[PDB]
């Protein structure tokens, strides 16, 4: 009787919705025993197999369904999602467009197509396709929420207030109904969700990893209970997809080689293949052991490898980011597993014991935001490799085109040597700043900039246009090598005014909300002639920001946009700003380190989420408590005082310029030593037979 | 930046 197969298939669909994936698989397969040419059952089975990480087996059943039913649009759209996950974008597009050609009214396929456009950087098409999906299927949480992030990306704040209301409403309903929330964990920081909801979002995405390891039927691992097998050394394993040209390496690439080999054995587990860059070379050369898990795609086999190395502390540097294999942590190959640096938030997951943070970022009163126990670094948990990557910015000189420290700037390894042969340079006391007068050399340098020349040679020294670094040395532009030439950086290169205060923010525009721009507008209105310097990130967000700024009483000529730049130029041109205005919604993280390395004071208002308090943690470690605001009034007042009291601005810029060297903020050696002391507190705690507890010293 | 999630469609047998 046909109801037999149909009933098994429809019951399986219910079981899938309930989260009982195993039982759903069983019922789908029973349906195929009863009715072998059952197109729907082939496709529904492939769906749950995809959810279990059995991608090739899912593809096979999708094709079977389509062989049985060539116009089965559900199967084409579902297959597209599997191909997208396998990184076959053209295959995914071919499937989605086939499904929509079969059924133009197929809401889900329009939304899945939109997700390709969103990931490709084609935000207008993504918005169009998400809007078609919501028109066809008005109750559609994935489409609504991913549309909302599209609008965040381009700073479209049309009906932003009702958007946040409905986002929160959708999450509440999904959490109450035991469904996976349609807001992603890495985005939950951006919306006015409760801390409970953000933690629950995290836990649910973590649960996805369990469905993919449960099919491995692996028993629990036996873990080391001492250090005898490792010669008294603690074995630390750093797991990351980002050993390569990625901001995480720009932060911590020095740390594996700075560990003390008398008490630590360092294993780096790469989740990505070798991208050929010096970042990957350095970690592969300096770690005691380097293991390319990108060659071991089975998470059961990869976890076995970790466990065979005898790791004591395994460090999750991905969290919920591209390239993560949190399945590895779900299998628990190590007795202690910690979140660190790469992901600004909680995993919400039982399989992570600790998050490495600090008392400024994560004060004890807000411990309930995290599923992990808190493990404190003594100053800030943030770190950057700037002192190793960008030593040419330790010193600077200027040209007195008339004296400013940030209108025409020179940096270089050989800059001092160059200046030794210019007898008319003046040394200004502010740690000392040399000042080139408006002489023959200065005119040639300024002429190079105005004509867009690439570089000139003066007294045997190469002098480079700071806009042309990729034509001179591509490896210098990326931060893989220290630039060799003397580089010239000027406000004229970016259209910034020579006679006014520059406030900057170099973050992606999705970190800005209406509340932030209003606060920036309040500041500019109180500092005459000052401008705000932002990035085209993306470009299509520029007219939205200009329009909202103008509605707040700010003419368009008050906001200047530049393009996104290679890493080294992005850090170097921070020297042209007077002040950085941090985004309170989600602070600059890497970019906070970047701007302070240039000596630019950063004003910040720490919030409640981890992502909203990082900049203040950085400024506390730096030693500039006067840059940290307790509320919006203080944030504006601090920024206006810096833009109007020029003696105070010189004082505060002088602090940053000096303390980036003398404070712990950029000191990777001290960081690694304190990191080691924290690892040993963790290990001893476990070795005494205790479950994880807070390590706040 | 992570890949945007997608929506699988469940087919009802009739
Ligand atoms: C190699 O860079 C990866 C790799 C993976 C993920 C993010 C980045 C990277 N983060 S980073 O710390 O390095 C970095 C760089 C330049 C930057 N230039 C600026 O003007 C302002 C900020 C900035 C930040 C990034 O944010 N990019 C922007 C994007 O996604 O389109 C990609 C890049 C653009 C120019 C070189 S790289």
């Amino acid at each position: 009787c046909p109801t037999h197969a149909d009933s098994l298939n429809n019951l399986a669909n219910i079981k899938r919705e309930q989260g009982n994936i195993e039982e759903a698989v069983r019922l789908y397969r029973k349906a195929l025993e009863v009715f072998p040419e059952f197109a729907a059952a082939h496709s529904n089975l492939a769906s749950v197999l995809q959810q279990q990480g059995k991608l090739q087996e899912a593809l096979m059943h999708y094709k079977e369904a389509i062989r049985i039913s060539p116009t089965f649009a559900d199967a084409y759209s579902n297959m597209g999602n599997t191909l997208k996950e396998m990184q076959d974008v053209q295959g995914a597009l071919q499937c989605y467009t086939r499904a929509i050609q079969i059924n133009p009214a197929f809401a889900d396929a329009h939304s899945n197509l939109a997700s390709i456009h969103k990931d490709s950087g084609n935000i207008p098409e993504a918005i169009a396709s998400y809007r078609t999906a919501l028109k066809l299927k008005p109750d559609f949480p994935d489409a609504y929420c991913n549309l909302a992030h599209c609008l965040q990306i381009v700073c479209d704040w049309t009906d932003y207030d009702e958007r946040m209301k409905k986002l929160v409403s959708i999450v509440a309903d999904q959490l109450e109904k035991n469904r996976l929330p349609s807001v992603h964990p890495h985005h939950s920081m951006l919306y006015p969700l409760s801390h409970g909801f953000r933690k629950a979002i995290a836990e649910r995405h973590g649960n996805l990893c369990l469905d993919k390891i449960n099919v491995l039927h692996k028993p629990p691992y036996e873990h080391p209970k001492d250090l005898k097998l490792s010669d008294g050394r603690l074995r630390v394993g750093y797991v990351s997809s980002d050993f390569g040209n990625h901001p995480t390496s720009h932060l911590m690439q020095s740390i594996p080689g700075m560990h003390n080999p008398d008490k630590f054995e360092v294993f780096c587990y790469a989740l990505s293949p070798d991208d050929g860059t010096n970042f990957r070379v350095k970690v592969m050369a300096e770690a005691n052991h380097f293991i390319d898990l990108s060659q071991i795609p089975c998470n059961g086999k990869a976890a076995d490898r970790i466990h065979q190395d005898g790791i004591h502390i395994l460090v999750n540097m991905n969290g919920y980011t591209k390239g993560a294999r949190n399945e590895l942590f779900a299998l628990r190959p190590a007795p202690i597993q910690a979140m660190w640096l790469g992901y600004p938030g909680t995993s919400g997951a039982l399989f992570m014991d600790y998050i490495i943070t600090d008392q400024e970022t994560s004060p004890a009163e807000v411990a309930e935001q995290y599923s992990e126990k808190l493990a404190y670094m003594p100053h800030t948990f943030f770190i950057g490799d700037h002192a190793n990557m960008f030593p040419h910015l330790k010193k600077k000189a200027v040209i007195d085109f008339k004296i400013y420290d940030n209108r025409i700037v020179l940096n270089g390894i050989d800059l001092k040597a160059f200046l030794d042969s210019l007898p008319d340079v003046k040394i200004v006391k502010m740690l000392n700043m040399p000042v080139i007068p408006m002489n023959t050399i200065a005119e040639a340098v300024i002429e190079m900039i105005n004509r867009g020349q690439i570089q000139i040679t003066i007294n045997g020294f190469s002098i480079s246009n700071g806009l042309a670094t990729t034509q001179i040395n591509n490896k210098a532009a990326t931060g893989e090598e220290v630039p060799r030439t003397i580089i010239v950086t000027t406000r004229s290169q970016y259209g910034l005014p020579e006679d006014a205060i520059v406030y900057c923010n170099f973050n992606q525009l999705y970190k800005i909300d209406p509340s932030t721009l209003q606060m920036w507008a309040n500041i500019l209105k109180r500092v005459p002639n000052s401008v705000l310097w932002l990035l085209r990130f993306p470009a299509v967000g520029e007219p939205n920001i200009q329009q909202y700024a103008q509605n707040m009483g700010l003419p368009q000529n008050r906001i200047i946009f530049s393009p996104v730049a290679p890493k080294e130029e992005h850090v170097r041109r921070g020297q042209l700003a007077d002040v950085c205005l941090d985004t309170p919604l989600c602070n600059g993280h890497t970019t906070g380190m970047d701007v302070l390395w240039a000596g630019t004071p950063m004003v910040t208002m720490p919030g409640e989420t981890l992502a909203s308090r990082v900049a203040a943690s950085q400024l506390t470690c730096l030693g500039c408590l006067e840059l940290i605001a307790k509320n919006r009034q203080e944030y504006e007042d601090i920024a206006v005082k810096l833009g109007t009291d020029l003696e105070y601005l010189k004082k505060v810029r002088g602090k940053v310029w000096k303390q980036r060297i003398s404070s712990p903020l950029f000191n990777t050696k001290q960081y690694t030593m304190e990191l080691e002391r924290l690892y040993l507190q963790m290990w001893e705690h476990y070795a005494a037979g205790n479950k994880p507890d807070h390590m706040i010293k | 930046t992570h890949e945007t999630g997608t929506t699988n469609t469940a087919t009802t047998a009739t």
